Protein backbone atom coordinates (compact mmCIF):
# COMPACT_ATOMS: atom_id res chain seq x y z
CA UNK A 1 0.00 0.00 0.00
CA UNK A 2 3.33 2.22 -0.42
CA UNK A 3 2.29 3.56 -3.89
CA UNK A 4 0.03 2.27 -6.94
CA UNK A 5 3.51 0.64 -8.21
CA UNK A 6 3.79 -1.52 -5.17
CA UNK A 7 0.02 -2.28 -5.58
CA UNK A 8 0.99 -3.78 -8.91
CA UNK A 9 4.23 -5.68 -7.89
CA UNK A 10 1.94 -7.23 -5.04
CA UNK A 11 -1.16 -8.27 -6.98
CA UNK A 12 1.09 -9.76 -10.09
CA UNK A 13 3.15 -11.25 -7.55
CA UNK A 14 6.59 -10.45 -8.59
CA UNK A 15 9.44 -7.67 -8.20
CA UNK A 16 10.15 -7.09 -11.15
CA UNK A 17 6.78 -5.64 -14.07
CA UNK A 18 7.28 -5.34 -17.57
CA UNK A 19 5.82 -2.48 -19.48
CA UNK A 20 2.36 -1.97 -19.85
CA UNK A 21 -0.88 -1.19 -18.09
CA UNK A 22 -2.58 -3.17 -15.64
CA UNK A 23 -6.16 -2.97 -13.43
CA UNK A 24 -5.92 -2.65 -10.10
CA UNK A 25 -7.97 -1.53 -6.84
CA UNK A 26 -11.34 -0.45 -7.57
CA UNK A 27 -12.00 1.75 -4.57
CA UNK A 28 -15.61 3.63 -3.39
CA UNK A 29 -15.80 6.97 -2.00
CA UNK A 30 -16.43 5.53 1.11
CA UNK A 31 -19.53 6.55 2.88
CA UNK A 32 -19.38 8.50 5.94
CA UNK A 33 -22.20 8.97 8.32
CA UNK A 34 -25.36 7.64 9.70
CA UNK A 35 -29.08 8.26 8.89
CA UNK A 36 -32.05 6.97 9.76
CA UNK A 37 -35.37 7.62 8.72
CA UNK A 38 -39.29 6.52 10.69
CA UNK A 39 -43.14 9.04 10.08
CA UNK A 40 -44.19 11.53 12.32
CA UNK A 41 -45.99 8.44 13.69
CA UNK A 42 -47.50 10.49 17.30
CA UNK A 43 -50.24 8.57 17.86
CA UNK A 44 -49.43 7.83 21.35
CA UNK A 45 -51.21 4.91 23.66
CA UNK A 46 -53.04 6.23 26.61
CA UNK A 47 -50.67 5.75 29.64
CA UNK A 48 -52.04 8.54 32.10
CA UNK A 49 -55.44 7.04 31.95
CA UNK B 1 -19.08 -7.82 -37.91
CA UNK B 2 -15.68 -6.89 -36.71
CA UNK B 3 -15.85 -6.12 -32.94
CA UNK B 4 -18.02 -6.26 -29.88
CA UNK B 5 -18.42 -4.16 -26.71
CA UNK B 6 -15.87 -4.39 -23.90
CA UNK B 7 -16.83 -5.40 -20.86
CA UNK B 8 -14.98 -5.83 -17.52
CA UNK B 9 -16.67 -7.27 -14.08
CA UNK B 10 -15.40 -7.08 -10.81
CA UNK B 11 -16.19 -10.13 -8.73
CA UNK B 12 -15.72 -8.80 -5.74
CA UNK B 13 -18.33 -6.38 -4.94
CA UNK B 14 -20.79 -7.81 -7.80
CA UNK B 15 -20.62 -10.68 -5.18
CA UNK B 16 -20.96 -8.56 -2.42
CA UNK B 17 -20.66 -5.29 -1.86
CA UNK B 18 -20.10 -3.43 1.24
CA UNK B 19 -19.67 -6.24 3.41
CA UNK B 20 -16.40 -7.09 4.96
CA UNK B 21 -17.46 -10.17 6.63
CA UNK B 22 -18.33 -11.78 3.38
CA UNK B 23 -15.22 -10.54 1.39
CA UNK B 24 -13.36 -12.55 4.65
CA UNK B 25 -16.07 -15.33 3.53
CA UNK B 26 -14.91 -15.15 -0.16
CA UNK B 27 -11.50 -14.60 0.33
CA UNK B 28 -11.15 -18.21 1.87
CA UNK B 29 -12.40 -19.71 -2.16
CA UNK B 30 -8.91 -18.74 -3.66
CA UNK B 31 -8.45 -16.63 -7.18
CA UNK B 32 -11.72 -17.24 -9.20
CA UNK B 33 -11.87 -13.79 -9.23
CA UNK B 34 -8.76 -13.37 -10.55
CA UNK B 35 -8.79 -15.46 -13.81
CA UNK B 36 -12.23 -14.27 -14.85
CA UNK B 37 -10.89 -10.83 -14.81
CA UNK B 38 -8.50 -12.14 -16.24
CA UNK B 39 -10.32 -14.01 -19.15
CA UNK B 40 -12.26 -10.32 -19.43
CA UNK B 41 -9.45 -8.38 -20.29
CA UNK B 42 -7.79 -10.94 -22.81
CA UNK B 43 -11.17 -10.16 -24.51
CA UNK B 44 -10.30 -6.77 -24.32
CA UNK B 45 -7.11 -6.58 -25.69
CA UNK B 46 -8.38 -9.06 -28.49
CA UNK B 47 -10.49 -6.64 -29.89
CA UNK B 48 -8.54 -3.82 -31.00
CA UNK B 49 -6.38 -6.64 -31.93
Amino acid sequence: ALDPLSETKCTLKSFTVEKGIYQTSNFRVQPTESIVRFPNITNLCPFGE
Amino acid sequence: PVSMTKTSVDCTMYICGDSTECSNLLLQYGSFCTQLNRALTGIAVEQDK
